[PDB]
C-alpha cells in the first residue's frame, strides 16, 4: 500500500524500546565538510588517518566517515551534492558575504521540488509563497520585466533590454522573490547559468550547519517577519581549527541527536518524490 | 417522597426535597474585561464557568499589579440563585484548573481574537459570603 | 457616547466570528514607506514610484493610497522624525558606527511619549520614575548635569563654574538621557540649536514597523539593563540590492499589516485620553 | 542551605514574607569593575565620590561600594578574584577578542572544582563531558597527542616535542576541550602558565557580566548545541562612559534581583 | 477605550467630594503667554523667578509654571502651539486687527481636523457649514473661481487667474467661508502657504483667551445670526502690566474652575492632522 496514506492508532501504554543510539553507529554513515584553509592550519597529512581514530572510540568504524573539502562558500555554493547518510559541514563567517551564506543555508536545510523554466518561449509567474526562483552556475545576471493585463511593461520596453529591472549580477546561487501573481519577463544570460523554479516542500533532515564564528546571521525564511532559528544551526567561536574539530569529535551524540534520516530515502515514500 | 411533599404543600405547610449536586446553575461561560484596548497585550478582568453545580472563576491581570496601589488587584463574582437553598454541603478549593493552559479568545462582538497565556498564582485574602 | 468614563465590558465565550476583513482595510486606509535616499539612487529611474503603485494594486491597496518619502542618514531624519498616514513601516541601513542612534530612533517612533516643555535657566530639575526621560533633539545638542544634595549643593560640581559639570551628550541631533531618579539636577543645555523636553511613556504605539535591512539584529528599545526585549513590529532582512528589498515588501503586505494594527490614539473612543 | 540530603517539607497558603530588599541593601557589599580606559574620558579625580552620594540615595549605607579597575579583558583574566558579595562587570566590545570574552564568562559565571596537573610525570585523560582543562598564566602555549592502548601516539611521535598538535599558543586564559576516554601526553611551557583539571558545577551567582558594545557572543557551553542567555548575561549600548554609570545607579534593585548572595 | 456604547447609571441621592483642587494644583501645569511689548515695560531680568515664587502662596509647586512669548497676533498666528496642561493667552486689542483676534480666536478655543489640499490639479469644494479652508503661512493671497454643472467658470475664465476674484491678501491666518456646494478652483501662493481642508469639532477645553483693553468683540460662529460669548473669554482694561500680572495671579482659581484638563492633545500642535 505505497501510495495511499492509511491512519495509524497507537496506544498510550506500550514500553519504550532500547537504546538505538550505538546501532546507528555502526550502520549510517557521516560526512565532513571543510573550507580548504583547513588543511593549511593543521599542517599534517595523517590529520584524516588521526580522526578516523578518534571516531572509532565514539563507536563509528573505520570505513564510515567520509571527509570533503571545498575552496569557499562562493565555489561550493555552484552545486552542493551531499551523498551521505548524515552532513555535517562548517562554514566561516564574512561580514560582507551576508546574504550569500544565508542563501547557502535555504538551499540545504530545507528540500526543493524544481520544474525547467524557458526563457525564450514563456512568460514566468509566482503563484504562492512556496514559488522561489533558483539560478546556479557560473555567473547569473538576472533581469525582470512585469507586465500588465495587455502584455505591456510596467515600467520596461518588452524590447529594449537596458530598461529591464535588476535583480542579481556575477553570483554562484541567486534565490529570487517576486510579486506572486504578476507575468514576468527574463533575461538570464544563460551562457553560464541555469534557472529553474522550485517550490518548497519541507525541511532537508540529514544535514547540519555549524557557523564558524562571527555573530547570529541567519534567515531561511524570505520573509520579513519572520526568521526562525532551527536546532539544526549551530555557531561556536573559533582560535585554532584543532579545537573546533576535536569538539565535534566529542558531540557526536549531540550533532545527531538532532538531526534524522532523510524523509526521501526511505523505502516508505516510495511514491512521494523518492530521493 | 413525592407524595409526602404534595399532600404537605397542598395544606400550605413546609416541605423539602433533598437533592444529590442540584442543577441549580444555568449554563454560562464568558469573561469581563475591566481594562482593555485594541491591541488586547494589557488587560485585567474575570473569566468563568457556571454550569450544573459548580462554579469555576478566575480572575487575571497581565502588569501582575506592577503599578497598583500597594501591589495588589482585587477581583470579585457575585452568582444568584433562583430558589433558596438550606443546609449545603459545599466544597471550596484554591484553583480554577480550566482557565491555566494558553488559548486565544474572541473579542467581545465577534470581531477579533485575544491570546491569554497563564501562570498561577495563589489566591490572597479569600473571602465567601452567602447572602439571604 | 460617553467619552470620559471607563465601563466594563462583558461577552460570552460562545460567540460565532465575523467576515475576514482584511480586504476592506486595505480599500480605506493608506501606507507609507521610507526609504534612505541612496536607495533611489541605484534604481536609476525617475518612473519606479509609478512602478511599484501598480504592484500594490494586485493586492488590494488602490492607486492613490500609498505614498512615498524620503531621508538622507538616520541622523537627519531623527532631527524631526513625524509619522503622518495610518500605517507605515521604516527602513535603515545597518551601521556598526551607529549602535546606540539606531535604538534612539527605534525608541522615539515605536513607543508613545507624553511630554512637557523645560527651563534650563529658572528651575532645578529631577527625574521621578522608570518612565520619566529627557528627550532632547535639534541642530547640536550638548547637555551637562550637576547633580546636587539635600541642601542644593554640588555633588562634584560646582553650581557656578560650568566647566566643573559633567557630559552627557556632545554634538548629537537625538538625545535620550536616563539620569538617577529622585535627584535635584542642575542642567547645561546648549538651547540656541537644541531643545530638551520633559517627556513620559505611555503604551506603545501599534501603527509602525521597523525594518532593519542588513547587519546583526540588535536594538534596546527599552532602558534598563537587565532586560531587551524583541518585539513584533522590529525585525530584519538581508539586501544586495534595493530592487529585491522592495519586491519583498509589495509581495508580503498582507503579513506586515498583520503585524501592526490601528493607532489606539487615532479613534473616536480615546476622545479624552489624550487623542481626539 | 543547599541540601541533596536532608528533604524540607514546607507548606502552601502560606503568607509571604515581607520586602526584605532593604535589608539587603544594608548587610551586603557590591563591587563594580571598569576598564581603565572608563577613568580617562571622565577625568575627575573624585569620580568615586559623586557615585557613592548616589548609591545612599538607594538604601547603599556608606560603607558597602567599592570600585576596582582593569586593564583589559587579556590582563582581568590571569586570575580573577572576585570576593564581595555582589559584583557585576563592565566588558568592552572587541570584534577580534570575540573568543575571548566567551572563555572569561566561562570562568567568572560557574564555579570549578580545580585539580593539579603533572605534564611530566603523568598522563592525563579526561573523564566527563564536565571535565575542562583550564590553563592561566603569562604565554601558554598547549600541545597535545593523543593515545592508542599499546602507549603509542596516534598522529605524533611521543619523544619528539615538534610533531605535536597545538590548541593554543601565547595566552592568558584557555580552556581545553578534548574527546573524552583518550589518555594524553601533554606538553605546555611550564614556566609562564599553570595548566590545571578543573571541572564543572552549578552558576556563580554572585557575579554578573554587562556587556558593553556589539551583538551577544556568548557560548558558555562547550558544544556546539546549545548556546543559551541566561538571566544575568546581559548588554547595553553606549556613548559615552559617563552615562553608563547613570543606569548601573538607577537601576540597582533590577541587577540585584537576577543574582543571589554568596551563602 | 474599547466600551463606549454603553450607558452609566448614577443616583440623585449620593454624596459630594471634599473638593478636588489642592490635588489639580500639585499635579499640573500652567502657561500664560504675553506679548513681546509686555517685557519691554515690565523692566525686569527675574520677573520669571519673581512670578514663580507667587504662585507658590496659591499651591502651585515650582516647576510647574511656565511663561511663553510672543510679538504680536500676527506673528503668533502662523503656527499657534499649546504646550502644557493649562493655557491662557493674553493679547492686546486695536482697532485696525478686528478680524484678525477672532480668526486666532477661533483656531484656538476650538478642536479641527485638517486634511490637505492639492489646489493645483484638482477641484475643491465645501460639503457642510462645518468644514473651512485654514490657510496659514508667510504671506499668502488667495483667489476663488466658482465653476458651474459643465466645469465651465462663472465670472472667472478658468485659464486666466486675473480674473478670479480675491478673498485674502498677505494674512498670516486665513479661515474662508465659500458657498457649501460649488466646485471652485483655487489660486493661493504655495510658496509661502499652506491651506488645508478642516473640518469643526467641539471646542477645545484647557485654553482660555484674555483680551487687554477695549470693547468684547468676537465673532467665532461663521454664520451672522450668532455672536456667542463663552465662559472662557474674558477682558481687562489696562494701565500697566503689573496690575495685569497680579490680577492673573491672585484669581488663578476662578479661572482654573472654567478650563477643566481632561482635554489634552498630547501633541503640540492646534489642529489635528487626517487622524
Ligand atoms: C459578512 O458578510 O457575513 C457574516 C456572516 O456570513 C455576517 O455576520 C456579517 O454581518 C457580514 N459582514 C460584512 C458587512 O461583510
Ligand atoms: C534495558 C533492558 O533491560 N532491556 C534489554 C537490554 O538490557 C538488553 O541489553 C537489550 C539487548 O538488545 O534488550 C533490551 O530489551
Ligand atoms: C514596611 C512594610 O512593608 N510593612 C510591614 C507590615 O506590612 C508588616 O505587617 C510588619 C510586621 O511584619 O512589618 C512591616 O515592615
Ligand atoms: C469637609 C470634608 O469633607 N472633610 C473630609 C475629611 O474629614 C476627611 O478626612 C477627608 C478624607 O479624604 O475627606 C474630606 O472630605
Ligand atoms: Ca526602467
Ligand atoms: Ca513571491
Ligand atoms: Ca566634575
Ligand atoms: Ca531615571
Ligand atoms: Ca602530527
Ligand atoms: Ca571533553
Ligand atoms: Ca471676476
Ligand atoms: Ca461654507
Amino acid at each position: 500500500n505505497y501510495g495511499i496514506n492509511l491512519p495509524i492508532t497507537g496506544s498510550m501504554d506500550t514500553a519504550y524500546a532500547n537504546s538505538t543510539q550505538e546501532e546507528t553507529f555502526l550502520t549510517s554513515t557521516l560526512c565532513l565538510y571543510y573550507p580548504t584553509e583547513a588543511a593549511t592550519e593543521i599542517n599534517d597529512n595523517s590529520w584524516k588517518d588521526t580522526l578516523s581514530q578518534l571516531f572509532l572510540t565514539k563507536g563509528w568504524p573505520t570505513g564510515s566517515v567520509y571527509f570533503k573539502e571545498y575552496t569557499n562558500i562562493a565555489s561550493f555554493s555552484v552545486d552542493p551534492q551531499l551523498y551521505c547518510d548524515y552532513n555535517v559541514v562548517l562554514m566561516k563567517y564574512d561580514a560582507t558575504l551576508q546574504l550569500d551564506m544565508s542563501e547557502l543555508a535555504d538551499l540545504i536545510l530545507n528540500e526543493w521540488l524544481c520544474n525547467p523554466m524557458d526563457i525564450t518561449l514563456y512568460y514566468y509567474q509566482q503563484t504562492d509563497e512556496a514559488n522561489k526562483w533558483i539560478s546556479m552556475g557560473s555567473s547569473c545576471t538576472i533581469k525582470v520585466c512585469p507586465l500588465n493585463t495587455q502584455t505591456l511593461g510596467i515600467g520596461c520596453l518588452t524590447t529594449d533590454a537596458t530598461t529591464f529591472e535588476e535583480v542579481a549580477t556575477a553570483e554562484k546561487l541567486v534565490i529570487t522573490d517576486v510579486v506572486d501573481g504578476v507575468n514576468h519577463k527574463l533575461d538570464v544570460t544563460t551562457a553560464t547559468c541555469t534557472i529553474r523554479n522550485c517550490k518548497k516542500l519541507g525541511p532537508r533532515e540529514n544535514v547540519a550547519v555549524i557557523q564558524v564564528g562571527g555573530s547570529d546571521i541567519l534567515d531561511i525564511t524570505a520573509d520579513p517577519t519572520t526568521a526562525p532559528q532551527t536546532e539544526r544551526m549551530m555557531r561556536i567561536n573559533w582560535k585554532k581549527w584543532w579545537q573546533v574539530f576535536y569538539t565535534v569529535v566529542d558531540y557526536v551524540d549531540q550533532i545527531i541527536q538532532v538531526m534524522s534520516k532523510r524523509s526521501r530515502s526511505l523505502n516508505s515514500a516510495a511514491f512521494y518524490y523518492r530521493v | 417522597e413525592y407524595i409526602e411533599n404534595w399532600n404537605l404543600q397542598n395544606r400550605r405547610q413546609r416541605t423539602g426535597f433533598t437533592f444529590h449536586k442540584p442543577n441549580i446553575f444555568p449554563y454560562s461561560a464568558s469573561f469581563t474585561l475591566n481594562r482593555s484596548q485594541p491591541a488586547h497585550d494589557n488587560l485585567m478582568g474575570t473569566m468563568w464557568l457556571n454550569a450544573g453545580s459548580e462554579i469555576q472563576v478566575a480572575g487575571f491581570d497581565y502588569s501582575c499589579a506592577i503599578n497598583a496601589p500597594a501591589n495588589i488587584q482585587q477581583f470579585e463574582h457575585i452568582v444568584p440563585l433562583r430558589r433558596v437553598l438550606t443546609t449545603a454541603t459545599i466544597t471550596l478549593l484554591p484553583d480554577a484548573e480550566r482557565f491555566s493552559f494558553p488559548r486565544v479568545i474572541n473579542s467581545a462582538d465577534g470581531a477579533t481574537t485575544w491570546f491569554f497565556n497563564p501562570v498561577i498564582l495563589r489566591p490572597n485574602n479569600v473571602e465567601v459570603e452567602f447572602l439571604l
